[PDB]
């Protein structure tokens, strides 16, 4: 009957759908991948600078997280976490930006609370390489170095890191994109 | 060199970005 014709054509687009899905998902995928790094030093691309900082001012988004990088092959996950317009005792002055521990799938083999080294801080497109940044060491105490119970436990950096004024009044804004970079101590943990 | 929380641990604006 046209109607089983039309049974089987509703059953393929539906396929088709979930083919589409599928495939986009991968996309991610395979980016999160292209952008990996395994030595805990992250170099994060944000590009549409402006729009973005627009965005986040609305509120239609006020935060982008990186592609996850790793301590090692087999280590803590971690990844970045920016507030174009800031966050805390930075909103609407400064640009905040923190660190983020994230669920791996070694994490009943690697020390807690996380107590490596973290270095953040934004890249100096200029000729003079000025790059601003900062390095803390993780609050023992904290729960965002303790064991991850969710995907990434609470964020945690530098609210404070640059202020808008002088970010955007200088050459870390370039081609209408800024780099933002993470550097993880692994000098402690693991190997034989 | 102490890592201050995030407030914005509350809402969920917030898009992928690798």
């Amino acid at each position: 009957n046209t109607g089983l014709l039309e049974s089987q054509l509703s059953r393929h687009d539906q396929m088709l759908s979930v083919h589409d899905i599928r495939l986009a998902d991968m996309d991610l995928r395979f980016q999160v991948l292209e952008t990996a790094s395994y030595n805990g030093v992250l170099i994060w691309k944000i590009r549409d600078y402006k729009r973005r900082k627009q965005e986040a001012v609305m509120g239609k988004t006020l935060s982008l997280y990186s592609q996850p990088f790793y301590t090692g092959y087999f280590g803590y996950k971690m990844c970045a976490r920016v507030y174009l317009n800031g966050d805390g005792m930075g909103k609407g002055t400064h640009l905040s930006l923190f660190f983020v521990i994230m669920r791996g799938e070694y994490d009943a083999l690697l020390p807690w609370p996380f107590k490596q080294k973290v270095t953040l801080m934004l890249m100096d497109q200029g000729s003079s390489r000025r790059h601003l940044g900062d390095a803390f060491k993780p609050d023992p105490n904290s729960s965002s170095f303790k064991k991850p119970t969710g995907e990434m436990n609470i964020a945690s950096g530098c609210p404070v890191f640059v202020a808008q004024t002088v970010l955007e009044n200088g050459t870390y804004i370039k081609d209408d994109t800024i780099f933002i970079k993470v550097i993880v101590d692994t000098s402690d943990l693991p190997d034989p | 060199s102490v890592p201050i929380q995030c407030t914005d641990k509350t809402d969920k604006q917030e898009a992928l970005f690798k």
